[PDB]
């Protein structure tokens, strides 16, 4: 009927089989032991190869790679490697069952049922909705009975962050304010009662003097949103909550400090920073996790008009601090300046946002770990530790006073919205935030580097990675715990 | 995302 | 042992030659203690030690390459084992072929700056006569264009027999330290460390605040970084990740190429490529390229050459020899 | 002991094999059938499917979408199709036996045994020499004995055709002017002892008044060469000769007008005039050609320096006119005036000259076919004919005397080296070059765009194309019948 | 290769 | 040092 993805280890005297690729090679009576010897070199980590006709039921079985059976963290390289060995070869496998064109598939579990459905959910998906030539939709099952709440918690896991991978790649004319607002609510919704959405109109963001984000907002006809989620998980209501921010700029053309035209269309995922937090509140709430947790995330796009921002207006945070804007294009800073402050009203026990922020973090470590500004090395190892696991790797930046300074020295006002130079670009837009910051908790994710996967990530393919939403989620667990 |  | 490194680095690179480099080293390292011995090695030499990779750079010039050796005797025993400095020597970059922008190419002549840094570390040990074995390795050449420099797409030979493809003429400091990263490795050392303005990547990213550091020891990173909470000389870690090798490796004629397909992780991609030419357990890259300058930031320290990190390398010695 | 790519077409009643696989399942009594048939999906062009242990002898067949049986000459898209099917197919299907790491495989001839060997030696090929890391090297023979000179003929043509590719691939540090013309030298001997190769020294160039050629060398400490190979193939010495012609750029860094850094690596093939017009005529004698044919190759750098040509200055080409050197990067223009005025000596029948020339072609057509400005509408239609058969396309473009004009105009000289406009860069160019050509049929081929694949052409790799050195032997084919 |  |  389906297809299986069945995996092997590197040699011990024979490569060995996970214990259900023995299984059913006894099954078919050492069938796949022998054709597997036909074929030639032994199977590498990640690489893949199928056999036809093995078993009436798996006309077509996949053999993946999984390298070292005992493969476990990794000094060097900061994750768990057996984990990322199994993401990549059941992703690999499961895409050649989809080339197949057959619809259902068997996953082995491969000794890590989690690990096993990250792969398979995260390297299976697409984003296929608005083209009429699509791949078959297939259905990815485990194969067996007996470790089942692993495989659903990689389900969990990877489809709290294909969510996120669809917010970002959704084009920003049918995924604007009020249509994120919208998914998300309904998202958190049906992973749980104890929940609820506020979709803040303009009116409610006047009223609340978030005036540096109002001023991005402008140049747009596009209505601005303030996005406001809860799940009220622990058994005391009164606990104080963990709260998420994050940047939702549905397109960021720079405003009147345009953009070049060249690639502009990945400006459309500029609300990563809202969908990658709001993707792990929805995950946490479908864990059901015994936290208490707030996301907030500004969403509203950066155009050019007759009425956006221009550089060198000054404009006021709720706080009262004066901005001067000297480049229309640095408006994650203004729309994050409000939300910062936002978040120190609900009594936090951290405060952590996210943002596809500056170009420079993505030429800085850009793409192999999303860069953390904290004041808390409690709050680092926490989000490094779960990065090891889901190996959606993590990486410190410095949250010097140093580069207060080239944002503190300013002609008109209090801050301004960039640096003088070029240096250390993702530095001084972290020393902006901080501004806005009183909390001794304190995490900013720039995930620039990290918006985007080409080949890097085995499991993911082409197109908005949705990082780090699983490290997010690892974090909110264990926290909880 | 301003570059540099 | 900072300001030796500033006035190397500040020097028009027309007085600050190859060949001046190693005179003045020499000079400063005598001084500081009769335990030395210091070895011009000309281009015969480097020719001789089949450092194709650090010839093919030098060869656009009319100025000749020298290969600067230091040894500093500071044990009781002879042969201990020592700890080795690798420092990039170019005294004026213009990119060469992939020639660089008008606009402040004058910074270049500090693009000798791994060099100075460790050199003067090296001087400072010896005058404060630290009970350590420490030898000083520096490639030193210019990068110029002319009708016989390095044309991109060329296939050059290192040391240890894997082949370049030099895409970019403007990734010398990658080339030069090919060479001298496997040349270290004979003096069978207990630690490498190496030091260059290697990219503008590296200013865009921390550029400035401190200088990034890419180990594959956690025990070289401590050191390093304690010795900078000291000096107040700040280090920074960056990943030495086998994502950023893959950059680099995928490489149409050859072993490695000089420079990856993307702009992404700069500082990361060329630290892949000098791992490539590293075997040892405790090896540290220091990409001082941020550093390199100072207007008001450090307060003490005027405008010009910074000579960073200088004393947070002397620091690490003087810790590391108790 | 090896593998074996078989060939299948689009359905009948059931999609139908070559004969050699109807064979071959008879062999294997209706295992191949049946094992395509589990398989799932039929194979649609281009693609592949492999089938392990079937055989005793080839324990991996992999089977090729061949399309449709009688797949023609296409209207629309000017070339056989058919053989283009084949080309792709058994490419892929070859670069399947060599990832299992196969040292040899047997082809199926599929029904055009010239296309069989066109796409498995085309497409298996690489230049691997300087990486120490390289694929197994596998050795492509015929499945059968039937038609084994048309097989042989396919060998003969993509090896033609891989000597270009490794004469352009290799890095100019390596292939300077001195080495192509011993590389070219050897081919050509190897291939008939009814040759003649003349490496002629700067002395020669300089006795010869080649100024306009000397000055783009000047600037470089590498030599100049100008490189003249005769084949003898017609029973009278005295016929008239075909002549080629071709850039011989061993790497164009610009010079004073210099280039760049971006992807200026791809320079190295700027000799690409010089590698195929000179691999034709390798495949000329190896075919041994009833005719006789010419091939003239100016082979320089062109570099910066001290005592490099400067915009602005006055060279005399060979003809007595003069040239102002505007841009220095447009350099092939320079030693092709030279050569092309020398071809005139020969007394040809023909004058055919080749350059990676404008990255104006590259603009225009640039990928798809190599364009060609020829006064003779009769020698338009040779080489298009020709490239319908080896389905390396060919396409027309305008030498009106318009584009002379803009390139008459000039200050200090007889001629301009550029025009005043960006405008039909390729077409002022080609308006250059007739300045130099009194002869009445005269081809001057642009092959910039082509110089490079990507995916397009499918049965060529990633790297140096070679292009168009096939429909080159196909027209001195046909010209000699 | 000029460039268009 | 290459731009970035
Ligand atoms: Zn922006
Ligand atoms: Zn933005
Ligand atoms: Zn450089
Ligand atoms: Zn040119
Ligand atoms: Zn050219
Ligand atoms: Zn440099």
């Amino acid at each position: 009927t389906k297809g299986l993805v069945l995996g092997i280890y590197s040699k011990e005297d024979e490569p060995q089989f996970t214990s259900a690729g023995e299984n059913f090679n006894k099954l078919v009576s050492g069938k796949l032991r022998e054709i597997l010897n036909i074929s030639g070199p032994p199977l590498k980590a990640g690489k893949t190869r199928t056999f036809y006709g093995l078993h009436e039921d798996f006309p077509s079985v996949v053999v993946v790679g999984l390298g070292k059976k005992t493969a476990g963290i990794d000094e060097q390289e900061n994750w768990h490697e057996g984990k990322e060995n199994i993401r990549a070869a059941v992703a690999a496998g499961c895409r050649q069952i989809q080339d197949l064109e057959i619809p259902s598939v068997e996953v082995d579990p491969c000794g890590d049922a989690q690990a096993a459905a990250e792969g398979a959910v995260l390297g299976l998906y697409e984003y296929d909705d608005l083209k009429q030539k699509r791949k078959v939709v297939v259905s990815a099952k485990l194969h067996g009975s007996e470790d089942q709440e692993a495989w659903q918690r990689g389900v969990l896991f990877a489809s709290g962050q294909n969510l996120a991978r669809r917010l970002m790649e959704t084009p920003a004319n049918e995924m604007t304010p009020t249509k994120f607002a919208e998914i998300v609510e309904e998202n958190l919704k049906s992973a749980s009662i104890k929940t609820d959405v506020f979709i803040r109109p303009k009116s409610w963001i006047e009223e609340q003097e978030m005036g540096s984000f109002l001023s991005v907002a402008k140049g747009s006809e596009e209505p601005p949103v303030f996005l406001e989620i809860h799940y009220k998980g622990s058994p005391n209501a009164s606990e104080p909550p963990l709260v998420f921010v994050g940047k939702g700029i549905t397109f960021d053309s720079g405003g009147i400090s345009i953009k070049a035209a060249a690639n502009m269309d990945l400006m459309r995922a500029d609300m990563g920073g809202a969908a990658t937090i709001c993707s792990a509140i929805v995950s946490a709430a479908k864990l059901d996790l015994p936290i208490n947790i707030v996301g907030l995330a500004p969403l509203c796009e950066n155009m050019p008009s007759g009425k956006a921002n221009k550089p060198g207006d000054v404009v006021r945070a709720r706080n009262g601090k004066t901005i001067q804007v000297d480049n229309t294009d640095a408006e994650g800073r203004l729309i994050l300046a409000d939300a910062l402050c936002y978040a120190h009203t609900f009594n936090p026990k951290v405060i952590i946002n996210a943002a596809t922020l500056t170009g420079a973090m993505d030429i800085a470590l850009g793409s192999g770990a999303t860069g953390v500004f904290t004041n808390s090395s409690w709050l680092w190892n926490k989000l490094f530790e779960a990065s090891i696991e889901t190996g959606d790797r993590v990486w410190r930046m410095p949250l010097f006073e140093h580069y207060t300074r080239q944002v503190i020295d300013c002609q008109l006002a209090d801050v301004n919205n960039i640096g003088k130079y070029r240096s250390a670009g993702a530095c001084t837009a972290a020393a902006f935030l901080k501004e806005f910051v009183t909390h001794p908790k304190w995490a900013h994710l720039d995930i620039a580097g990290v918006m985007t996967n080409k080949d890097e990530v085995p499991y993911l393919r082409k197109g908005m990675a949705g990082r780090p939403t699983r490290t997010l989620i690892e974090f909110l667990f264990r926290f909880s715990q | 995302x301003v570059v540099d």
